[PDB]
């Protein structure tokens, strides 16, 4: 069976993950091994910089978290989740963590650098993706969620902003700031407004089904050019999501609509991904009938879009940000809170 | 159109995550 080769794949993958989960990599480099080049991302949850490792010459993306800002934002345990999970995982469509370390002031996570930029920037520019184009990316997500959920991981922030395009035109999921290893239900309110399942909004206690709901949002946005539930302010977006009504553009194929009605399904006993058949309800769906799941895993499918290669440290696919100092205090901040990082 | 309403809205740039 294809379901049995697959079960075998996941068994090996889990034994691999647990070994790193139970004994995490720690303190594997130092800031002064990296030359800083450019801020390619900034936000509430730290910034991301292009750097260059001197000993190898390799370019990398370095996420910096101010430990004091993390404590004030009450993201201590999420930050610890993020690093422990990213260091343990291993899958083609997950951005790979090369190093992590910390100093008196900061936490650092050095990832492989994707010069091609995020899906977001290309989706906005082009307007929308063709169904075949959107399906190609959706398949990568479907498989990644298959892998994550098999490890008891929920991702909780699927959106085009968190998806990077590599040099073969395949995607990498980045930012694990709200990922959590949980076997039961959980209750934290987190995610991005447009992508939130109704059960998060209504404060109910949820599981990995929220990840499949967010898949439906993503595929919709990719093929429509805009998301299924938008407005100018979050509370208005929440009223739309909980209403149970969604409108599709007249260009959506009738298979795409039917897939999306089962992903953006309020009723958890009916939502694709959450039922007795699990991820095969998605994988065997007619919209995906031309998808060869193994060749997508193997990166043998021809990509609809390969971004323009401008050098290994080129930054033209990212916007410009105001550059700040990386200041390292002479006193240790929050030693105890982050000891396991 | 729906696309035109989207493109005139304030939420066409990169969206931030929320938290309680
Ligand atoms: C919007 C946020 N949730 C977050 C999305 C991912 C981004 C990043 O890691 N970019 C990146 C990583 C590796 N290589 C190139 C870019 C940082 C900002």
């Amino acid at each position: 069976s294809e379901q049995e080769s697959v079960k075998e794949f996941l068994a090996k993958a889990k034994e691999d993950f647990l070994k790193k989960w139970e004994n995490p990599a720690q303190n594997t480099a130092h800031l002064d091994q990296f030359e800083r080049i450019k801020t390619i991302g900034t936000g509430s949850f730290g910034r991301v910089m292009l750097v260059k490792h001197m000993e190898t010459g390799n370019h990398y993306a370095m996420k910096i978290l101010d430990k004091q800002k993390v404590v004030k934002l009450k993201q201590i345990e999420h930050t610890l989740n993020e690093k422990r999970i990213l260091q343990a995982v291993n899958f083609p469509f997950l951005v790979k963590l090369e190093f992590s370390f910390k100093d008196n002031s900061n936490l650092y996570m050095v990832m492989e650098y994707m010069p091609g930029g995020d899906m977001f920037s290309h989706l906005r520019r082009i307007g929308r993706f063709s169904e075949p184009h959107a399906r190609f990316y959706a398949a990568q997500i479907v498989l990644t969620f298959e892998y994550l959920h098999s490890l008891d991981l929920i991702y909780r922030d699927l959106k085009p902003e968190n998806l990077l395009i590599d040099q073969q035109g395949y995607i990498k999921v980045a930012d694990f700031g709200f990922a959590k290893r949980v076997k039961g239900r959980t209750w934290t309110l987190c995610g991005t407004p447009e992508y939130l399942a109704p059960e998060i909004i209504l404060s109910k206690g949820y599981n990995k089904a929220v990840d499949w709901w967010a898949l439906g949002v993503l595929i919709y946005e990719m093929a429509a050019g805009y998301p299924p539930f938008f407005a100018d302010q979050p509370i208005q977006i929440y009223e739309k999501i909980v209403s149970g009504k969604v409108r599709f553009p007249s260009h959506f194929s009738s298979d795409l609509k039917d897939l999306l009605r089962n992903l953006l399904q309020v009723d958890l006993t009916k939502r694709f991904g959450n039922l007795k058949n699990g991820v095969n309800d998605i994988k065997n769906h007619k919209w995906f009938a031309t998808t060869d799941w193994i060749a997508i895993y193997q990166r043998k499918v021809e990509a609809p879009f390969i971004p323009k290669f401008k050098g290994p440290g080129d930054t033209s696919n990212f916007d410009d940000y105001e550059e700040e100092e990386i200041r390292v205090s002479i006193n240790e901040k929050c030693g105890k809170e982050f000891s396991e990082f | 159109t729906t696309y035109a309403d989207f493109i005139a809205s304030g939420r066409t740039g990169r969206r931030n995550a929320i938290h309680d």
